């Protein structure tokens, strides 16, 4: 809660629930 | 195919396992279209 | 501590030209840069991975 | 109108897909800018109303594959792009 074309943004490999 | 576009891409005739990026999603254009308001107040050639 | 950052990639010849077709043609003669950076930022986003 | 229609508005050209839009233009505005500082809403010149202008090539895409030496069959990802707008 404290941390906020042609170019795209690929989403990360491991999840944060995997991380968590 | 996308086998032969990731041929393609890669320039080479044959492929390992793994995930590969070979283009995007296209819609060749067809017409070519050209808009204008409408034509009025035309220069007074009667007259002349 | 940061671990890994966002990963982006990049589609080159959409970037440069957008939807211009002879744009396009003209610039596949300039040679293989838009290989480069796309190999380029892969590489980076498996190392964030 | 929904198509790859290559478009000259006024001396303005550009190619894309035209739908209709949303945006509501004040009375003077002809031209719209995104962020990118690019068109993307244009004002018909004969009917006063907002088009939109997305473009024609739009969606990622890549190939899963097993190695070649093992067989042939692929796997077609679209990024970005709902299961319904292939
Ligand atoms: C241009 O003419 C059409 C019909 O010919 C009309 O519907 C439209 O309102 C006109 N444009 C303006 C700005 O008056």
């Amino acid at each position: 809660n404290k941390v906020t074309k042609g170019l795209t943004v690929l989403p990360p490999l491991l999840t944060d629930e995997m991380i968590a | 195919d996308p086998l032969s576009e990731t041929k393609c891409t890669l320039k080479s005739f044959t492929v390992e396992k793994g995930i590969y990026q070979t283009s995007n999603f296209r819609v060749q254009p067809t017409e070519s279209i050209v808009r204008f308001p409408n034509i009025t107040n035309l220069c007074p050639f009667d007259e002349v | 501590l940061p671990v890994s950052m966002t990963k982006t990639s990049v589609d080159c010849t959409m970037y440069i030209c957008g939807d211009s077709t002879e744009c396009s043609n003209l610039l596949l003669q300039y040679g293989s840069f838009c290989t480069q950076l796309k190999r380029a930022l892969t590489g980076i986003a498996v190392e964030q991975d | 109108k929904n198509k790859c229609v290559n478009f000259n508005f006024n001396g303005l050209k550009g190619t894309g897909v035209l739908t209709e839009s949303n945006k509501k233009f004040l009375p003077f505005q002809q031209f719209g800018r995104d962020i990118a500082d690019t068109t993307d809403a244009v004002r018909d010149p004969q009917t006063l109303e907002i088009l939109d202008i997305t473009p024609c090539s739009f969606g990622g895409v890549s190939v899963i594959t097993p190695g070649t030496n093992t067989s042939n069959q692929v796997a077609v990802l679209y990024q970005g792009v709902n299961c319904t707008e292939v």
